């Protein structure tokens, strides 16, 4: 099914639509989880594995988990139905727009090295440790500082 | 065929999942000077099927609760557990996910949603507290759980569970890396909310927050999930650290050996439950953010240096 | 696809069970301390994500570099954790 | 956009119809934008109240647009002078007056007339002398 | 602040702009912007007063969405050119995004609402950093990409800022917000000449920094966030009354003082480039800025406001001195005009 | 850039990886590597103002290796009209489209 | 033991990587030979599909350069059977 | 291809969201994240079909910085429902 | 030292924890094998070794790699 | 147009044997037939186009087929046993089959005279002097623009000084 990719993109768009409608923070977190799932799917679709996993073990993982945790604490008060309605409204409009170009999976995996032995996602990002050694030092400093920023801002 | 191979690998596990509760209600019994259930059926073999039928027949109470989420959490739970058994590397694993361990790690994390959402959906104070307590312990034990695996992988060379059968052709990964096995075993005890670490449904302390309002069919599905997990995590211990013998000519030996070790380590968490009182919530997390996490981080380094200074980098096949 | 086939059977088996369940029987917290732990989680999870690539970095011709880089990553985060303790933040 | 520009293409004082239409639109467009900022900030009390304010601002602006267009075009034909900046001033003069009325204030009409007309006149001069606004960097 | 934390934060608030400036890979320019966002938020809530949390939560949301928009521009470019950096070929919309986004972080024109409010709830000190060592970073990114940005938009944001800044300032009586408004205005001039002669942006900034840094250390010497508060300057510390007078008139463009040069050469460069429409309107409302500057002059110097008896008590006690920087940055600022040719 | 502390210090922490044709891990060249070179060895010593008109052949090509839109277009046309020929029963995929072949 | 086992395992890994190193020359030819065939075969059908279309160069490099730009996956299998295209596109992500 | 226009509009739909608060700070901090996911997905997608492995570091650096960014955002949020008992934005109107 | 002792008996995890941290920071520096890692991994032949034009004055492996000239991994063998 | 070569131009006998067969004989083929292959590689690399090395590819194939005809004629049985055992394994790993490998390797050493190449000695880069002309201007490189001219001379104090508004300077 060549449409597979488009289908996924649409789902992602719809999920972000829900987040856009700003439902209950918990509903929002749930929606994002669905979208993140769609996201790893799409990345994997292109061929990237490690990359797809990351969003999963990072977003579908704690990213929303803490959000979830968080919300429990600061979000107490539960029109979501109306929101759901507008969501369907958007869906059709979204569909309508694609139908606009309708009147007016062909090329993916644009290029590939059929025989290859050391090509695969992650290898490139593994070069954070060699020939890209400034990305990961700055990211490490980001985390090491973020510790301090959060501990005082909570203090 | 592939469909048949889905019945096998599922039913067989479900039937075994049922026989674990029985071997739990008898091994706990004999340890406590009591026969356990032997009157229904012969030696209690029909006992697991009996309450399953009662549970499904009793009314599925829908408290006056977010229905969708309330009903979804059970579904997710079982879905995840059965799914995590797909890539396990018993010989010729159902599906050679190249990054299997990552997959296992991923699905294992998603389970937390079930407990969290269940508590939120239940709308009962007991349940709420249960969820909060559960999410915290669960995720935290995930942080050491993941690092312990990363140490393993770096000595295996890949994320695929199939590689360890070739890594452990001469010695179990317990000999090396035993210090983490223990820490994998204790973390496997936390993630299946079994006894030493079962504050999720302490019953005595707080009354089963996870399923306070859940009864009948919903109770059963998580229920089934927990026990299947109880096995799966034990089985992952029996592949990652206790490597069963394997022979290409005779692939069965592995399964048979895998069976014996899985049953004994599954027996062990049954034995742990009866033997120990339950850790406090604070105590539980301290152990992991305090007693273990520093242990798990350091050894990670040792396992990074080990290969290099021993020029023991593993093949990437 | 093979995975898709397995998974949908997996959801189907569950959804079948919940339905049977319903259809057959016809006859404010203040977890501030936790909050902090939760944030650290987020942070540690991210580190772990930066430590996941090691299995392929171990293969880097520049082995030494990988060692230094990796060692730093773990060490620095370890320090962060210890600080939590030093500042008694987690306690 | 080929539209608005048309205003300039045909000689001034000629085809007033199109001039007035174009000028009215620009004012109205500004009305919408102006009302929008006026509603986004300093919000209203009820949706209807705000819809009204959008209307009020839109019409007032559309009016100033029309009279400017009409007066300048007509002043031209009558005066038989198409490039006399004064034309525009009379137009701007009028435009301000409409604003003054819609705000029900003679005083505003005063400032409005002078300031608005002067501005419009300068537009005419600008076009006549080929003044360049928002120019590309040519250093 | 555990002095260690103070170091980590301050290092980040300082590594933040410096990475931006030094790197060419835009990505590395984005994280430089990101680090500045993370480092500034802790300091902003140091008193942790109810006003402060509001300040930071606004500053953060405004900064964060702009940061995400800047990243989107880099992500889009990556597809339109494999490069991780803007080039002649860049789609025009790609650059305009970067202008809007960066004009939000710098707070220019129709995005000028966050700055006055965050400048009002943060201390005078962190006010300076939020106004002057956080403008260097984004401006660097713009100055680097000047050849490619649009002359029309910049001018509109430039003119708007000048007006908004001026008009806003006229009504304000809180000093922190008068300065916030001035910064919006000066920031406007700076972005007006960027498309034409970036080198002058770097002058209209330094001079703004050499003018604002003395002005704020003056406001805090007596920690007066009110004009009424700065008006009793004559009793609390009489000497700073003379230079506070000249620096504020210098901030506005009056001719003998150093402040005229930035406006004069920006006008000379714009007329050289033929914007004699735009330049004229800017200079005219620039004159509105001096009106509110002189109204403050009136209250603080030219007229002596009544003071409180309890002030005699503060006179008795030795006044903790103003750092040396005040002087060196007050003079180099109030009167360097005789040395303009070299400056440009 | 604004402050070239990198060239001065001689360090190259940010330049080695700004374009696709830069060193790829394990010497696995990235896609389009045939053009970007040709489009940046051209625009080297010639400033941008003149890397934008005369070195337009190499960007018009590199704008097509990557985006690869003209191809999409051509092919899409071939698809549509082939549909029309099939519509007139003029054409149907031959065994060329479906047949056995060399290793 | 782990040190010695992985050192042995490494020796086996270098042995089979070199085994393909030796065999890829045979495959490289095979691939190219077949690749061109797919391009050419598509040319035949190409010379029979838009013939009626006015102003229709049978085919022309989307680019200007005469350099040999390898054929995208779509180009090779686009006109061909859907399954063929799908196989190539989603045929690895989906294991054997 | 179109895949990219869906992701881009996802980012704009997420843009329209963050710029139109609905009385819930948490929800916003959640929308903000919807962008980072869309940016992460788009960066990963093009890097993957450009076979540009030298750039994969970025897709992750984007997430690492975005996570902390969010950490700071939530600590501000917790700080607000500690001072006002709610995350509701209206409360944040003292600086007028 | 004395605390060290009690530390060995009280809070005996950190002690072990740090000890390992260090032992991993030392063994690599002193090891008759550390050098091999960068070699053993360097050698693995992941990518094809494109041939070279035998222009002249070539001390490289003479055609058939079975020829004596060239690098050798006998160090890897009998390692 | 595209100047895609014709089929008749690219039709040549095919090896077509199960990949397993190859992997078992891989080592020896890397031995008895690397002369032409290396040369073909050289062509295919320096000359980027494939059309520019098609004929070489034909030669590439011809060298192996007989390689196989020799083995088929001599020590076929050993090889047959070695490949069948090698094929059964899922990753066709070489170590599961060493007893079969030894008899296959020893025999062809005994009859064909060939030798299994010792660990390595196949990975090492080879020098093959393809008599084909080392190509140039590959990728139809075409042309480069002219560097802006260079202002020349030595600095002299600026003329009349900073010429800023009224500054004698
Ligand atoms: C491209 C990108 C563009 C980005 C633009 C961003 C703009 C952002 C503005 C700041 C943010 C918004 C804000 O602060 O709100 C202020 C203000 C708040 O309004 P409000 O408090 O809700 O109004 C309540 C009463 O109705 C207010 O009382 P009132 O309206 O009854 O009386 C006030 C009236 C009284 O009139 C006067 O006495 C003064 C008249 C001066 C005339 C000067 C003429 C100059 C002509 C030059 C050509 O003033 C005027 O009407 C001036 C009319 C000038 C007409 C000029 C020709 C058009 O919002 C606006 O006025 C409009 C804002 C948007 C302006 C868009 C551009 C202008 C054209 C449309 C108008
Ligand atoms: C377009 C330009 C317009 C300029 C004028 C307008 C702009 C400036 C306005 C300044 C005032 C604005 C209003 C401020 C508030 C006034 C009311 C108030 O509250 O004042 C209290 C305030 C109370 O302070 P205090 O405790 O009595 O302080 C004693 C004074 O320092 C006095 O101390 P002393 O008299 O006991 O000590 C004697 C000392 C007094 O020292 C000073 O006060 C110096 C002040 C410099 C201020 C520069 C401002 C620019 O004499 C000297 O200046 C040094 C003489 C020996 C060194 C000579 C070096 C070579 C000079 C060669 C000729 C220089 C000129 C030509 C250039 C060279 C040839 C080409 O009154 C003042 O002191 C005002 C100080 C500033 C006077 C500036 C006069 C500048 C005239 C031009
Ligand atoms: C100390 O006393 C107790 C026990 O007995 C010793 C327990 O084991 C336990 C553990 C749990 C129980 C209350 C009883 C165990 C439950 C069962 C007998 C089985 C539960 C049933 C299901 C969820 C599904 C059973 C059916 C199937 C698997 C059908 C599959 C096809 C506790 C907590 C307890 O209180
Ligand atoms: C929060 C966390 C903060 C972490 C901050 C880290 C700051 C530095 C990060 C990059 C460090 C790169 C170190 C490279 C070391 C190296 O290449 O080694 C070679 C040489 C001598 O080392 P060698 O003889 O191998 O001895 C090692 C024995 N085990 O060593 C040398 O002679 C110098 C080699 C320099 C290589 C180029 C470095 C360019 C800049 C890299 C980024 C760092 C920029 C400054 C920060
Ligand atoms: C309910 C949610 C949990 C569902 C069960 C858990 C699913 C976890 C999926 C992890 C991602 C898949 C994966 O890691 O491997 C898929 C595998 C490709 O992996 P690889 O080993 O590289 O194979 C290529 C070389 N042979 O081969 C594939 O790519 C197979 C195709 C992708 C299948 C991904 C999982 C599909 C899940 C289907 C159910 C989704 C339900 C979503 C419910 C929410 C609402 C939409
Ligand atoms: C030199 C190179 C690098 C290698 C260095 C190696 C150095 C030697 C090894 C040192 C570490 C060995 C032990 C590792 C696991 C234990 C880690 C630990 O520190 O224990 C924490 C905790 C006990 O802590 P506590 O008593 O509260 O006091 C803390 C004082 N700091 O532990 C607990 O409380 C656990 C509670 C468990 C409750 C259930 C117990 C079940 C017992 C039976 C099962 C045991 C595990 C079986 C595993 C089978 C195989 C997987």
């Amino acid at each position: 099914m060549n449409n597979y990719i488009f289908v996924l993109s649409s789902l992602f768009l719809v999920g972000c639509l829900g987040l856009a409608l700003k439902p209950s923070p918990i509903y929002g977190g749930l929606g994002l989880i669905v979208s993140g799932f769609v996201g790893c799917l799409m990345v994997l679709g292109f061929g990237g594995s490690f990359l797809g996993l990351m969003v999963f073990l990072i977003y579908l993982g704690g990213m929303l988990v803490v959000f979830g945790y968080t919300t429990a604490m600061a979000t107490e008060e539960y029109s979501n139905w109306l929101i759901l309605g507008f969501l369907v409204l958007g869906v059709i409009m979204e569909v309508f727009l694609i139908c606009v170009l309708n009147y007016y999976g062909d090329w993916l995996m644009y290029e590939v090295d059929d025989v290859g032995v050391m090509l695969e996602g992650g290898i490139g990002v593994a070069a954070m440790y060699s020939c890209a050694t400034w990305m990961m030092v700055v990211a490490g400093w980001s985390l090491f500082a973020g510790i301090f920023i959060i501990i005082e801002i909570t203090r | 065929m592939f469909f048949i191979n889905i019945l096998t690998l599922l039913v067989p596990i479900l039937i075994a999942m049922a026989f674990l509760t029985l071997v739990e209600r008898k091994i706990l019994g004999y340890m406590q000077l009591r026969k356990g259930p032997n009157i229904v059926g012969p030696y209690g073999i029909l006992q697991p099927f009996a309450d399953a039928m009662k549970l499904f027949m009793k009314e599925p109470m829908r408290p006056l609760t977010s229905m969708s989420l309330f009903i979804i959490a059970p579904t997710l739970s079982l879905t995840l557990a059965l799914s995590l058994w797909v890539p396990l590397p018993m010989p010729h694993p159902l599906i050679n996910l190249n990054l299997g361990i990552l997959f296992i790690l991923a699905t294992s994390s998603l389970s937390v949603y079930s407990i969290l959402w269940s508590g939120w959906a239940s709308n009962s104070k007991y349940s709420l507290f249960g969820a909060l307590r559960a999410v915290a312990q669960t995720i935290s034990y995930e942080v050491t759980m993941a690092i312990i695996l990363l140490s393993v992988l770096l000595m295996n060379g890949s994320y695929s569970l199939q590689t360890l059968i070739t890594t452990q052709e001469h010695m179990w990964l317990l000999l090396p890396a035993w210090p983490m096995a223990m820490m994998w075993f204790i973390s496997t005890l936390a993630e299946t909310n079994r006894a030493p670490f079962d504050l999720t449904e302490g019953e005595s302390e707080l009354v089963s927050g996870f399923n306070v309002e859940y009864a009948a069919g919903p109770f059963a599905l998580f229920f089934m999930a927990e026990y299947t997990n109880i096995i799966l995590m034990n089985a992952l211990t029996t592949i990652i650290f206790l490597g069963p013998l394997y022979y290409i000519n005779l692939p069965e030996l592995y399964s048979t050996n895998f069976m014996m070790e899985a049953l004994l380590l599954s027996s062990t968490f049954l034995w742990i439950r009866a033997s120990y009182p339950r850790f406090r919530y604070d105590q539980l997390m301290h152990l992991l953010w305090k007693n273990f996490l520093p242990l798990t981080l350091a050894l990670c380094m040792w396992h990074i240096s080990l290969p290099i200074f021993t020029a023991g980098v593993p093949p990437y096949m | 696809m093979n995975l898709y086939t397995v998974i949908f059977i997996n959801i189907l088996l569950s959804l079948t069970l919940i339905l049977v369940a319903f259809w057959l029987p016809q006859m404010l917290p203040f977890s501030m301390k936790f909050f902090l732990v939760a944030i650290t989680f987020l942070l540690f999870d991210l580190e772990i994500a930066l430590l996941l690539p090691l299995p392929w970095a171990i293969q880097t011709i520049k082995t030494s570099t990988m060692m230094i880089m990796a060692f730093i990553l773990v060490t620095i985060l370890s320090l962060g954790l210890a600080y939590e303790w030093t500042q008694k933040g987690l306690e | 956009k080929r539209f608005f520009e048309s205003y300039h293409e045909v000689p001034d004082g000629t085809q007033c119809h199109r001039k007035t239409y174009i000028t009215t639109a620009l004012g109205g467009i500004c009305g919408i934008i102006g009302s929008a900022y006026s509603v986004s900030l300093n919000p209203a009390d009820s949706t209807l109240e705000a819809v009204a304010r959008v209307g009020r601002y839109t019409f007032t602006a559309a009016a100033i647009g029309a009279m400017f267009g009409l007066t300048t075009c007509v002043s031209a034909q009558v005066r038989e002078k198409p490039d006399d900046p004064l034309n525009y001033f009379i137009g701007g003069c009028a435009g301000g007056l409409t604003l003054g009325a819609r705000t029900h204030s003679y005083g505003t009409a005063a400032m409005g007339c002078v300031y608005m007309g002067t501005a419009a006149a300068l537009f005419k001069i600008g076009k006549l002398e080929g003044w360049e606004l928002f120019p590309t960097p040519k250093v | 602040m555990n002095p260690i934390t103070l170091a980590i934060i301050y290092f980040t608030i300082f590594l933040g702009p410096v990475i931006t400036m030094s790197s060419t890979n835009l990505m590395l320019m984005w994280v430089g912007l990101e680090f500045s966002l993370l480092a500034i938020i802790p300091m902003l809530i140091n008193k942790k007063n109810p006003r402060s949390t509001e300040a930071a939560t606004k500053y953060f949301v405004t900064q964060a969405t702009a940061s995400m928009i800047i990243l989107l521009a880099i992500v889009l470019n990556y597809k339109q050119l494999g490069t991780w950096m803007f080039q002649q070929q860049t789609n025009g919309l790609i650059l305009n995004m970067t202008l809007m986004a960066l004009s939000m972080k710098l707070g220019l024109a129709p995005f000028h609402f966050w700055l006055p409010e965050v400048t009002q709830g943060i201390p005078l000190h962190m006010g300076l950093i939020l106004l002057t060592w956080q403008k260097i970073a984004p401006l660097s990114i713009l100055i680097q990409i000047y050849p490619l940005l649009n002359s029309t938009i910049i001018l509109m944001l430039a003119i708007t800022s000048i007006f908004m800044g001026a008009w806003g300032g006229l009504n304000q009586t809180q000093m922190r917000k008068i300065m916030a408004y001035s910064s919006i205005a000066h920031m406007g001039w700076m972005l007006a000449i960027l498309p034409y002669n970036p080198s002058l942006t770097l002058l209209n900034l330094m001079i703004y920094i050499i003018l604002t840094a003395p002005m704020f250390m003056a406001l805090m010497l007596n920690n007066s966030m009110t004009i009424n508060s700065i008006s009793l300057l004559w009793n609390k510390t009489p000497a700073m009354l003379t230079m506070i007078s000249l620096m504020l008139l210098s901030l506005g463009g009056l001719p003998p003082l150093t402040g005229f040069l930035p406006k004069w050469i920006i006008i000379t460069e714009l007329m050289k480039n033929n914007c004699l429409i735009m330049a004229t309107l800017m200079a005219m409302m620039a004159l509105l800025n001096l009106f509110f500057y002189t109204r403050l002059i009136y209250s603080t110097s030219l007229t002596m406001f009544p003071t409180n008896n309890n002030s005699k008590m503060m006179t008795h006690q030795t006044k903790t001195k103003p750092n040396l920087m005040f002087s060196t940055l007050a003079i180099m600022s109030t009167m360097t005009l005789p040395l303009a040719p070299q400056l440009i | 850039p604004f402050l070239d502390i990198q060239k001065k210090l001689g360090i190259s922490l940010d330049r080695h990886f700004m374009f696709l044709s830069a060193e790829q891990p394990y010497k696995n060249a990235a896609r389009c590597h045939a053009f970007e070179k040709e489009w940046i060895e051209c625009a080297h010593g010639i400033g941008g103002t003149r890397a934008k008109k005369e070195c337009k052949i190499e960007f018009d090509d590199f704008e097509e290796c990557l985006l690869r839109y003209k191809t999409m277009r051509r092919m899409h046309d071939i698809k549509k009209q082939r549909e029309k020929l099939m519509k007139e029963g003029k054409y149907t995929p031959p065994p060329h489209h479906s047949g056995r072949e060399e290793p | 033991r782990m040190m010695r086992w992985n050192q042995e395992r490494r020796r086996l890994l270098i042995e089979d990587l070199e085994a393909r190193i030796a065999l890829m020359p045979l495959f490289q030819a095979e691939k190219d030979r077949r690749t061109l065939q797919i391009l050419r075969e598509n040319l035949e059908e190409e010379a029979i599909i838009m013939k009626d279309v006015p102003n229709w160069k049978v085919g022309e490099s989307v680019f200007h350069t005469t350099r040999w730009v390898p054929p995208l996956i779509g180009e090779m299998y686009g006109l061909r059977t859907k399954e063929e295209m799908s196989n190539a596109n989603f045929g690895f992500t989906w294991y054997t | 291809p179109s895949t990219f226009f869906n992701l881009t509009m996802a980012f704009s739909l997420s843009l329209l969201g963050t710029l139109m608060f609905r009385s819930h700070l948490m929800s916003t901090l959640l929308c903000l994240e919807g962008m980072v996911l869309s940016l992460f997905i788009m960066t990963s997608v093009t890097s993957l079909n450009s076979n540009s492995m030298s750039s994969m570091p970025i897709p992750i650096t984007i997430l690492v910085f975005a996570a902390c960014e969010a950490a700071v955002g939530l600590a501000l949020l917790v700080k607000v429902s500690n001072t006002y008992g709610t995350d509701y934005v209206q409360n944040l109107n003292l600086l007028q | 030292s004395a605390f060290l002792k009690n530390a060995w008996a009280k809070e005996p995890v950190l002690v072990v924890s740090f000890s390992v941290w260090g032992l991993a920071i030392i063994m690599p520096m002193i090891s008759p094998y550390t050098k091999y890692a960068s070699m053993i991994n360097k050698a693995t032949p992941y990518n094809y070794p494109v041939p070279v034009r035998d222009d002249g004055n070539m001390p490289d492996v003479p055609s058939h790699p079975q020829d004596p000239l060239g690098p050798s991994l006998d160090w890897l063998k009998n390692l | 147009i595209v100047e895609l070569p014709t089929l008749e131009e690219l039709k040549v006998e095919e090896v077509k044997v199960s990949s397993a067969v190859l992997k078992a004989a891989a080592h020896h083929y890397g031995a008895q037939c690397d002369k032409t292959n290396k040369e073909f590689m050289l062509c295919r690399w320096e000359e980027k186009d494939p059309r520019r090395c098609l004929k070489e590819g034909k030669l590439v194939n011809g060298c192996a087929l007989n390689f196989f005809r020799q083995i088929k004629s001599h020590c076929a049985e050993p090889f047959t046993e070695y490949w069948t055992c090698l094929d059964y394994s899922n990753m066709q790993l070489f170590r599961h089959c060493r007893q079969q490998q030894a008899k296959f390797d020893q025999c062809v050493l005994d009859k064909l005279g060939w030798v299994r190449p010792d660990l390595g000695q196949l990975s090492k880069v080879t020098k093959v002097k393809t008599d084909r002309p080392l190509p140039e201007n590959p990728y139809h490189s075409r042309a480069r623009p002219e560097p802006n001219p260079v202002i020349e001379g030595d600095l002299k104090p600026a003329k009349h000084g900073t010429r800023f508004f009224f500054w004698t300077v």
